[PDB]
RNA sequence: CUGGGGAUAACAGAGUCGUCUCGGGCGAGAGCCCAUAUCGACCCCGAGGCUUGCUACCUCGCUGUCGGCUCUUCCCAUCCUGGCCCUGCAGCAGGGGCCAAGGGUGGGGGUGUUCACCCAUUAAAGGGGAACGUGAGCUGGGUUUAGACCGUCGUGAGACAGGUCGGAUGCUAUCUACCGGAGGUGUUGGCCGCCUGAGGGGAAGGCUCCCCCAGUACGAGAGGAACAGGGAGCCGCGGCCUCUGGUCUACCGGUUGUCCUACAGGGCAUAGCCGGGCAGCUACGCCGCAGCCGAUAAGGCCUGAAAGCAUCUAAGGCCGAAGCGGCCCCCGAAAACAGGCGGCCACCGAGGGCCCGGGAAGAAGACCCGGUUGAUGGGGCGGGGAUGUAAGCGGGAAGGGAAACCGACCCGUUCAGUCUGCCGCUCCCAACAGCCCGAGUGCUACCGGG
RNA sequence: CCUUGUCGGUUAAAUGCCGACCUGCAUGAAUGGCGUAACGAGGUCCCCACUGUCCCCGGCUGGGGCCCGGCGAAACCUCUGC
RNA sequence: AGCCGAGGGAACUCGGCAAAUUGGCCCCGUAACUUCGGGAGAAGGGGUGCCUGCGGGUGUGUAACCCGCAGGUCGCAGUGAC
RNA sequence: GUUACUCCAAAGGGUGUCCCUGGCCUUAGACAGCGG
């Protein structure tokens, strides 16, 4: 006989359209630094730089070529604190506290906002939460966040999410949260330059596709091409078992999947659309803008390589949950050149 | 980070782009794009094309 | 160290693209009896169903001698590739390519035959095999 | 040709296992001597059903087939990859055996071939099952029609489980199955948003080379290792378009033949042919893919009796694998204990759909952003890009003609003109006018207030 | 037939093709024997050139397929259908 | 049913099936073998547009159809498509 | 093992455990340790 490995992976099945456009983070890393474990933004475009290699391995100490993805990140607004307790099987929500004066555009997502809810009641509810957290029935604390697209002119309907906090304790977490609620978070207060990140997003749509493109099936011989069966597979299976198995390549939806990617290095965090190299202040937006995305105004991240999704899509980053043992240092690498030329 | 110079249309092009062509005699050529390279190996004359610099170098020799 | 004063190998950081498959005819650039060769295999390669082996610059191939002097024909040799027509990226991002596909005939343990390479050769070949740069009067 | 037959063969199935493949007991004898490192006769005892036969239980119009290509899955009697024990094991290696089925096991030459033979590589290039897996999936080389040739046999018509040339390939999917997409009812009041995660899937990773260790231990010399540490690639998986290549029947230019009278601008000839090409799609391009904790197998040990000694086991401990479980990724409230939290309505109206302008999404449905609290589409103004310097006017031009004047092409006016499935500013036109679905009833048997 | 006979040439590698041999199972002289220029939509082996046949597939066009309006069958069919 | 495809060029397959290459006209030059008629368009090579002109053949012909040469110039490409 | 039969493995072996039988030993036996 002849052997080869099967065509495609059974680890990303069922290959179906994502339940939502906003991604979902299922697991969170073990960090000791008490801080928010992630941030969110909108993707703008790609370009390239030249930098002196800091990462272990030959090519270290030389000038190389590095492609880069720019992620636009205006500040977030913290509007909630949420407690969790332990039930029979797993965690379960216990209490929520919201802030009172929320933007007029949050009701584009959450139509049913409360009516009286002044600062009196806000502070009373906070106090109740604290008297609960000092008891012992509490397992972890998380923050509720919403984005502000009105600043960059992208849209008005916002995105709402729930992020976790670092640390083994809950009262330190509550102090952090109680200090942060009602205000804005910027990315420099949370993310460091040089960290490894995991990026999380929803991929581009390709539509209904066949098995040649969707699983890697080999095109058939030219006689079958002239017979009407070239981009088809040959067999749906054997005679016994007398049913089709789920492992047989078929056609269907390709793209718009919820994906994750490990270990992408954050290189630079900028302020107001400009990158201040050691020497001088510079812009990142190229001549003529970015294709399919305009000009960058607020704040942005440089990410080494590629990430999942189309341009104006919502991305979510977290610190690496699966890092190696030989890490590159945490500091902005020496950058010698950044491309501002036309990308269209 | 050197800006290199096209051997067909004479302009400076940025790091991370272009091509180097090596002849078996050791002589070298730099190309900014696919167009300049194809026109070179095809045989076109950059001295008649007003978007190159050979054009001005000839405008002198007129 | 064990034995490094006189050696035959080295490390390149580039790993060019694999552009010359089995069945390809390469010119011989060295001054051995061989003029043309045909690739019949690639050393240090494992593949899959229905795939052919392919080599690029700096790679050693098992070849046959088609044209050449009588005491060299229908013989099986080993050769290092030194040039290719298909491009390949260098670290700074610029790309490089040559005018034809040439090889030098060598020994199964790196030592070359011949005494002079007529023409230029690629830098990666000479970084990987340290006795070739000692022959060619043009290295790029 | 007809009429019929599974009362009767070839083909796969069932039954059986002489043969077949894979094994075992005993100890003759061989191994410098030494029955058991290795080999094990003669005789005796078996497993499997992957060879072949025997029988004739199913099927004579269900389908009659060999090989190949494509595609999925399983067994272990293990070829490499992980871990160990004996050696007639110095090292490098070899031979023989135990656990282990997670991954891999490829490319070519003649032949219709399966197998077998050969080449060059490789960590190694294992053997089998699935209706001798797979023709409502392809092909059609072989084989079993009708044509013809040779050799033998035959008085002849003619035959050959002998060779050779040639010789039809049908389907609108009724039911189930699978891949993907939607609409309902239920969850004992309805609707927003955000979370838990029962369970299910996973190879998401597998392997090789180089430096060093070290010309070191071992070895008379020849030769020649290992743990730790650093790096690189091949096969596989999942994504992106900054760079490089391909296409780009948007767009720009050059040119042939003919027609619109000639210029100019156009139609047709596969976009007429040629060259270049942005967005978009793509790979020949580029980015990413942990080893750690737990419990075990073969095996190696401690304590320790049965059996006052001894003994890894009987009872009890400690270690110990690419294998099992979890950490990690994908799906997932129809998870029938049919969940948890916050908020808004009900006991006119919270919310939702149609409709309008569009795509970052798309076979229909669904999805996403916007709708005058407005830059969603168009336009105008500018930026960037693709081609490559428009028509007209003025001057020159090989040469010709009395002269007026012809004249392919060239220079200037001109980084020009044409175009923009790209960005920005700006309310100049249009996102108006509206229309429909919609919870709302209670009792005893109650839980805790009244 | 034993047969992929043997020796040589052609290939990295030859159950092939070509050239020699002869124990012709079972050649042979008008059921003609040996040759043969030119011819053949005849069978067969090699070389050069050419290529998406293949490595290994990708992009584009027109017609269908899909939605909408209209006309409108049949083969098949015990009942059913994990 | 059709158009293009980098680098390699039959490694595909029973088999180079299918597709591609060549392609009109003038000049030069053309083998083995041969039934001396052929092979033979063997093979292999160079040229080919537009413009300005100069000459020749037949003819009474600044009617008509044909045959040779120089110079200038444009393009990746002059049997430019068919 | 939970199989009347229909439909279910051997030769060869076992200080695994529960029992029968018959010899030899025993007031110093059968192991140990101390020495000849
Ligand atoms: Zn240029």
């Amino acid at each position: 006989k002849i052997h080869r490995p099967r065509r495609g992976s059974l680890a990303y099945s069922p290959r179906k359209r994502a339940k939502s456009i906003v991604p979902r983070i299922r697991s969170w890393p073990k960090d000791s630094e008490v801080r928010m474990l992630g941030f969110a933004g909108y993707k703008a475009g790609m370009t390239h730089i030249l930098m002196i290699d800091d990462s272990p391995g030959l090519t270290k100490g030389k000038e190389i070529f590095v492609p880069v993805t720019i992620v636009e990140v205006p500040p977030l607004f913290v509007y909630g604190i949420r407690a969790y307790k332990q039930g029979y099987l797993g965690l379960e929500t216990a209490t929520e506290v919201w802030f009172h004066d929320l933007h007029k555009n949050v009701a584009r997502r959450i139509k049913t906002l409360p009516k009286n809810y002044n600062e009196e009641a806000f502070q009373a509810k906070l106090g109740q939460l604290e008297d609960l957290v000092n008891d012992g029935e509490i397992a972890d604390v998380r923050l509720l966040v919403h984005t502000q697209p009105w600043l960059i002119g992208l849209k008005k309907k916002p995105e709402v999410m729930e992020y976790a906090i670092g640390g083994d304790d809950v009262k330190a977490k509550f102090d952090y949260a109680k200090e942060k609620i009602g205000k804005e978070l910027r990315a420099g207060e949370v993310l460091h330059e040089g960290e490894l990140l995991d990026v999380i997003a929803v991929t581009k749509g390709k539509g209904t596709q066949g098995p040649v493109k969707r699983w890697g099936v080999k095109v058939q011989f030219h006689k079958a091409q002239r017979a009407g069966k070239g981009r088809h597979i040959g067999n749906l299976g054997p005679w016994h078992p007398a049913r089709v198995m789920w492992t047989v390549p078929q056609a269907g939806q390709m793209g718009f999947h919820h994906r994750t990617e490990f270990n992408k290095r954050l290189i630079a965090i900028g302020e107001n659309g400009k990158l201040v190299l050691d020497g001088n202040e510079i812009e990142i937006t190229p001549k003529g803008g970015f294709p399919h995305y305009g000009i960058v105004r607020s704040d942005f991240l440089m990410i080494e390589g590629t990430i999942p999704g189309s341009f104006k899509r919502i991305i979510r980053v977290r610190p690496a949950i699966r890092p190696p043992k030989k890490k590159p240092p945490v500091e902005r690498p020496q950058i010698t050149y950044v491309s501002r030329e036309s990308k269209q | 980070a050197r800006w290199n110079v096209c051997s067909y249309c004479g302009r400076e092009f940025e790091p991370g782009t272009g091509k180097m062509f090596v002849r078996n005699d050791g002589r070298v050529l730099f190309f900014c794009s696919s167009k300049c390279e194809k026109y070179y190996f095809m045989g076109r004359n950059p001295r008649k094309l007003k978007w190159t610099k050979a054009f001005q170098e000839a405008r002198l020799q007129r | 160290a064990k034995k490094g004063a006189g050696a035959t190998r080295g490390i390149s950081p580039v790993r060019p693209t694999r552009a010359l498959p089995i069945g390809a005819y390469l010119k011989v650039a060295d001054n051995s009896g061989a003029k043309v060769i045909q690739i019949i295999g690639v050393v240090g390669y494992k593949g899959t169903r229905r795939r052919l082996a392919a080599a690029g610059v700096g790679d050693m191939v098992v070849a046959t001698v088609k044209k050449g002097r009588p005491d060299m024909r229908h013989q099986v040799v080993r050769a290092v590739v030194v040039r290719q027509r298909k491009e390949y990226r260098r670290l700074d991002g610029m790309r490089v390519k040559f005018e034809d596909n040439a090889a030098a005939i060598v020994t199964p343990e790196g030592v070359p035959r011949g005494t002079e390479i007529r023409g230029a050769i690629a830098r990666e070949a000479a970084e990987r095999w340290v006795r070739l740069g000692s022959i060619a009067s043009i290295v790029l």
